[PDB]
């Protein structure tokens, strides 16, 4: 051979980066950015796997040159449930815990979570213990794509259910004495639900911007405060009724599992007692009449942490979560900054 | 017993008691810059009375439903939880043991990519035929070719021919990299009656212990097709056949023509792996049990009281309360299979692109 | 290679089936109808007794309970992940790995065909044959493996097992299996102090096609008291009980 | 440098699976022609393939990008036929000075855990893999 | 050198958490039973509450999930064998 | 050029996955699943490196489609020592701590582990301290493949051994007083072995 | 190996090479094995000369 | 302790090869034969 050998060139690193982008972000983009394939049969039901699997998305929407040099979440994905993804380690693990096949004979142990009895020490006697279990696959099962499992053939059957109980082999004289003490009302047991809250859900019509709520005159003694988020109706099953006919979704359910992800869509909150008295009032906040969560350019001066959050809101959240704020701002101690805490999940971007 | 135990400090007093007061004072005063603590044993003795029972007693009891009601969308089970005399039960150690059958359905795909011919270019077709033209490959190099087919050897002085049902095997080919020029080649091809599909993702169940996939009707239907160069012994032999071809985990990413039937056009179709889709029970078995639903309220009552100690409101949120409780008393990043305790999460690099 | 006996790189704990403990060839321990299967410690069960297993693997409820109590005193008031500082590198939970998978049911799937590596082809034409060598062959639909998912998923069977490396199985000589002090309660029972006893143990294990060894640690007190009465003098008293030298 | 796991060879193939097909004619049995088209594309032998060591390449790219380019200037040399700044404190200068890949190739101190003597005295924080600096940079924007 | 005229955009994400506005005079945690929670102003008389949330518009039906933090308690009494009596109290917002 | 350019295709991710499987699992599979190479000389001793290095194993035994979608350890590997592997970080580190070469002049510090004396506070006096050290390479050395180093030429020689001791520069009046207290039997020291067991 | 026959031939041009298996060799974790313990034949010694 | 150690010829602290790692595993060196 005279000259150099025959060679073909390929950019390895660029390819790997690209494949990562298309697989993890592109394909999960909102359906409005996709289009149906030509000459291929595709289902009419958008809650179908076939539909979510055949709708085609252009790689150029999230290519390797997308927002180069930046740490930025795509505006299109901010409001897309991040947990309904194949890289959700928790879901992936529970999926493999059952096996890698479609047909699975399962055997599981289910815990009692009701606060009034979960840690109760039950004394001698005979008790009727009865409970109800769901069979609706959209409720008991979870998918990473979130397709309608009722339509997509998922099925479940309960063959047998037993109740197990373990007893400390306590000395009989001691158990007997402990029983006597615990039967006096002075030594009654007591528990409180950890969440400790009355849960309300108010509808926000598509494109609605203002959400006013009203609580008729009542007693507020012992009131502890407010906590709130925003959920998608499609991802929130109707509870109370034993079966929700219009529930055609099987992804994460923020309302029940805590996979909240829409906190960034709140603008401000105004609180008013007896339709005239503003709370907290007293000219406490920089914008005294309301809680401004974020501002748009016009009021940059009142923002902090290098993002659109206001100084007022950052201060309140830091105090509410860690009591940090009146004597300087600093990273809270790890043991107080848990998984569902404010700081741990705060991500400013530009 | 006693004697040796006390002397060797297996039992008895603590160092702070058996050491002279002077040394104890000294040890405390120097602890910070010169420690003597690890030089003297401090015994630990378990209590011997009033803790555990000497009597026969089960540690774990199992209760069977006294009544069960498998209904349209729910299951109801009733038990008679009995706590014996001289016993106490911590409800936290109770749980419902459930056995059943689950079908995740056909949309369940626990992985990305394909399980079949993943290394094949996504547009490369399988050796095929259409209307009649042939597009194939003959990788096996045999001794000679006769009306008997390709010769794979000679048992003694007699010629041994390939077994139509599985030979030649697609897996086998020439060993060296340079072209040595094969004169008698063989290979397998798909009859025009088998629909064309890209190699990538192609699967067909085997019909014999040797890996052949030819459809049986019960005898093999393989038909040899001989070819010679356009210029008279045959140079190539193709074993055409029909296979139960299917593409269980991929779909067509590019359909050239809407027209049905195999044609030259279909050779340009491309395959793509189906989207991954994990299906499983929820974190901490959320949703399995009814909570905060007055229509399906749980029951815990003394048979002698008949009064239900459980009083729920659809205004309460038990599942979320439990999610937040666990986060406060432990490391929610750790997994525990028993309770299906594996929290939902996402890849940070996917949520926020860097 | 590594020497488990000396360095702790244990990795065969999953091959134990059950253990039976007997004092004076007649008295079963712990006896007292404590365990679900009272006469022995069943470590794992094979399908026939699924009902008595837990944690979504082949381990029994009895064994899971004993190991949790023995390692962390967890068991009588609920099961939960132990605190990190107590769940060390050679601990039970940290190394407990339950697993499951499905495979073609060779006796219920009508079209089943047993094919070995010699005749399996997947990526034929793009890979070497039975070796990490040059590609050979021709493109062609794969004939392996069987689809366990999709519309044509094959009749399957489920397999469950578990791994539990670098740890030691434990059966404490404690009336409730809990740790209430180095010198256990049974260890000071007059029954075991006033008289001598003979012990019988029977281990059932998974067969291995090679010589192995059952390594048993009889937990005792291995102590020494050091006396230094005068310059350059060291006198020691060694005592190991039970099992005195 | 614990090397690369390149035991298995890596190839790329033609888009159509095969490309050097030869035209043949159907035949029937001595043998007689057939008429099946008399022009069929059949490839005799293995397909056309090109080989590449993926793992070795990735390792190499890592070495050149993160160590080679950060080597002291004395080990570098100016490019020919290209205009380059006179100020060594310039970006243009640090960007055009060329360094030979062979100075930190994938066979460098194989099997060892060793920092290059040339880099020991080079500020390790002035690097594009300094996560802290990278974050503060993206905090402002791209 | 030829960088284009640009504009800056700032935002933030804050997943898997709940926004909080404690009923505390200084927003700090000084005990489960807050100071305002025991203010005679909120004990001697009833009050009506109005809240107005402003949010970013979304092209689909959503829900405002509000948690009114209270005390959800239960006292369990077991006077005799096989007898369990309970007293539930949730305040504010009694059942 | 009329039409698209000339291109070759390759599945990057599938290849990388495959190389990982063959390198880390396939090659470590039990010898019974392997076979001797043809036309190549191979040692008769199965404890040999040459033997473990030339025995060939088919990639198809652990290919990228192995137990797809599952979290499962191969039944063949469950009973194979997982620590005798090139991805054993601890062993790899101790190997690189010595260097990347075959010939190595070493200098190490070895601790006393015997429970009765490891934390002992020794008082004034002269003591005879004597210990024995092994020279057997299969005992003092460790390999990731676990081959027989006695047969495979590993060698070791001890040139010199010293004993080092560090003393807190304690005030003499204080040291003297501490010594007096520790010489009474009431203040005898005592230790127990951590494992505390009879090994059978 | 294409042919067993010794000597260079056209045949040998088709032979393929493969990297030898990695094999780390070193002293054990915490120098396990270097010192004799629990072996009455090589017991350690610590005694007052007096 | 100070001494000398020879890990022997089976010691290979790395995967792959140190020579012509980028060359196709079957490509031969320019050669000659009879």
């Amino acid at each position: 051979r005279v000259g150099n050998n025959f060679a073909m060139e390929i950019n390895l690193n660029a390819n790997l980066w690209r494949n990562f982008l298309y697989s993890n972000i592109a394909l999960y983009l909102p359906d409005k950015l996709k289009y149906s394939p030509s000459n291929v049969k595709i289902s009419d039901n958008p809650n179908t796997y076939d539909y979510m699997n055949k709708r085609v998305v252009a790689p150029g929407l999230v290519d390797c040159y997308i927002n180069l040099g930046a740490r930025w979440s795509l505006d299109y994905m901010d409001n897309v449930n991040p947990f309904n993804h194949h890289r959700n380690a928790g879901l992936r693990y529970r999926s493999m815990l059952l096996g890698n096949g479609r047909y699975v004979p399962f055997h599981i142990q289910v815990p009692q979570k009701f606060f009034a009895i979960k840690n109760l020490l039950l004394l001698p006697g005979s008790y009727t213990y009865e409970w109800n279990f769901r069979k609706d696959v959209n409720m008991v099962l979870q998918s990473s794509l979130g397709n309608d499992l009722r339509v997509d053939g998922a099925s479940i059957k309960f063959d047998s259910i037993c109740l197990y109980a373990t007893f400390f082999p306590m000395a009989h004289n001691t158990a007997s004495t402990l029983e006597a003490m615990l039967r006096n009302d002075t030594n009654d047991q007591s528990f409180n639900d950890y969440l400790s809250a009355a849960n309300m859900l108010y509808p926000i019509p598509a494109n609605a911007t203002n959400v006013p709520i009203s609580i008729p005159s009542r007693n507020w003694a012992a009131f502890r405060g407010w906590a709130f988020t925003r959920l998608k109706t499609k991802e929130t099953p109707s509870l109370g009724s034993g079966y929700d006919p219009y529930y055609t979704y099987s992804g994460s359910i923020p309302y029940l599992d805590g996979t909240f992800y829409l906190n960034h869509t709140f603008k401000k909150v105004a609180i008013t007692f007896d339709s005239s008295v503003s709370w907290p009032g007293n000219d406490r906040l920089l914008t005294p009449n309301e809680f401004e969560i974020k501002r748009s350019v016009d009021g940059e001066g009142y923002n902090v942490a290098q993002c659109n959050m206001t100084k007022d809101w950052f201060l309140v959240q830091m105090l509410a979560n860690y009591n940090i704020g009146y004597q300087g701002f600093y990273i809270p101690e790890s043991y107080k900054d848990r998984m569902y805490s404010f700081f741990r999940n705060f991500q400013p971007m530009s | 017993m006693m004697p040796q135990w006390s002397y060797m400090h297996i039992s008895g007093q603590d160092a702070s008691e058996y050491l002279s007061p002077g040394l104890v004072q000294f040890a405390r005063a120097t602890e910070t810059y010169f420690s003597l603590n690890n030089k003297f044993r401090n015994p630990t003795v378990a209590p011997t009375h009033d803790v555990t029972t000497d009597r026969s007693q089960r540690l774990t009891l199992r209760f069977i439903p006294v009544d069960r009601e498998d209904t349209a969308y729910s299951y109801k089970a009733r038990f008679t939880l009995a706590v014996g005399d001289n016993r106490v039960l911590d409800m936290a150690s109770t749980y419902f043991d459930i056995r059943g059958v689950l079908d995740r359905g056909p949309t369940f795909k626990p992985y990305s990519g394909t399980a079949y011919n993943a290394l094949a270019p996504k547009g490369a077709p399988n050796p095929c035929e259409w209307d009649t033209h042939v597009f194939g490959q003959a990788p096996y190099s045999g001794i000679n070719i006769t009306k008997e087919g390709i010769q794979i050897g000679v048992e003694g002085q007699t010629p041994k021919y390939a077994d139509k049902t599985f030979q030649p095997e697609p897996q086998i080919g020439e060993s060296q990299w340079y072209e040595t020029e094969i004169n008698h080649a063989a290979g397998r091809v798909l009859k025009k009656t088998t629909p064309m599909k890209p190699c990538y993702g192609s699967y067909a169940k085997p019909t014999n212990e040797n890996g052949g996939q030819g459809i049986l009707v019960l005898e093999s239907q393989v038909e040899m097709q001989f070819f010679s160069t356009t210029e008279l012994t045959p140079k190539v032999v193709l074993y055409s056949e029909d296979v139960d071809i299917e593409t269980p985990d991929t779909h067509i990413s590019y359909m050239p023509t809407i027209k049905e039937g195999n044609s030259r056009e279909l050779m340009g179709q491309q395959s793509m792996p189906n989207r991954p889709n994990y299906i499983a029970f929820r974190d901490n078995f959320i949703g399995l049990m009814y909570y905060n639903s007055t229509g399906n309220m749980g029951v815990l009552a003394g048979q002698a009281s008949q009064l239900n100690a459980v009083v729920d409101l659809q205004d309460r949120n038990t599942e979320l309360s439990y999610q937040l409780l666990l986060d406060s008393i432990g490391d929610r990043t750790r997994y525990f299979s028993m309770w299906n305790q594996a929290v939902d999460s996402y890849d940070p690099d996917v949520r926020i692109i860097e | 290679g590594s020497i488990p006996y000396l360095d702790g790189t244990f990795y065969l704990n999953h091959t134990f089936k059950k253990v039976a403990i007997t004092f004076d060839s007649s008295v079963s321990w712990p006896g007292n109808d404590r365990l679900l299967t009272p006469n022995e410690f069943e470590i794992k069960r094979s399908v026939d007794g699924e009902g008595y297993n837990v944690a979504q693997c082949n381990m029994t409820k009895d064994w899971f309970l004993v190991q949790m109590l023995a390692n962390y005193n967890i068991g009588y008031q609920g099961f939960y992940i132990p605190e990190s500082y107590k769940d060390r590198m050679y601990s039970f939970f940290r190394n407990f790995q339950p697993m499951s998978r499905q495979v073609v049911d060779d006796t219920k799937y009508k079209d089943y065909q047993q094919v070995g590596i010699l005749h399996q082809h997947n990526n034929s034409g793009f890979v070497g044959y039975l070796a990490p060598t040059m590609r050979e062959g021709q493109a062609y639909p794969a004939n392996f493996p069987y689809p366990l998912i999709g519309k044509t998923a094959v009749d399957s069977i489920t397999q469950k097992k578990f791994l539990c490396d670098r740890t030691l199985w434990r059966i404490p000589f404690s009336s409730n299996f809990m740790s209430m002090g180095a010198l256990t309660d049974l260890g000071q029972n007059l029954l075991y102090a006033n008289s001598a006893h003979a012990l019988d143990m029977t281990f059932e294990v998974d067969p291995m096609d090679e010589p192995t060894l059952l390594y048993v640690l009889f937990e005792v007190f291995d102590v020494v008291r050091v006396h230094r009465p005068h310059r350059g003098v060291i006198e020691t008293v060694y005592l190991r009980t039970p099992f005195s030298a | 440098n614990h090397g690369t796991e390149d035991e298995l060879p890596n190839y790329c193939f033609p888009l159509g699976g095969v490309i050097n097909t030869e035209t043949l004619t159907k035949v029937k049995p001595g043998w007689e022609k057939d008429a099946f088209s008399d022009k069929n594309e059949i490839r005799v032998g293995n397909n056309f393939a090109m080989e590449i060591n993926l793992n070795a390449n990735l390792w190499r790219n890592f070495l050149y990008s993160n160590i080679a380019l950060y080597l002291p200037d004395k080990l570098k040399y100016s490019p020919s036929n290209v205009k380059i700044s006179d100020n060594p404190n310039t970006y243009d200068y640090m960007n055009k000075r060329v360094v030979a890949p062979g100075l930190v190739d994938c066979y460098i101190n194989l099997g060892a855990r060793w920092s290059l003597d040339y880099m020991d005295n080079v500020n390790p924080f002035n690097h594009h893999r300094n996560a802290g600096l990278r974050y503060r940079s993206m905090l402002l924007g791209n």
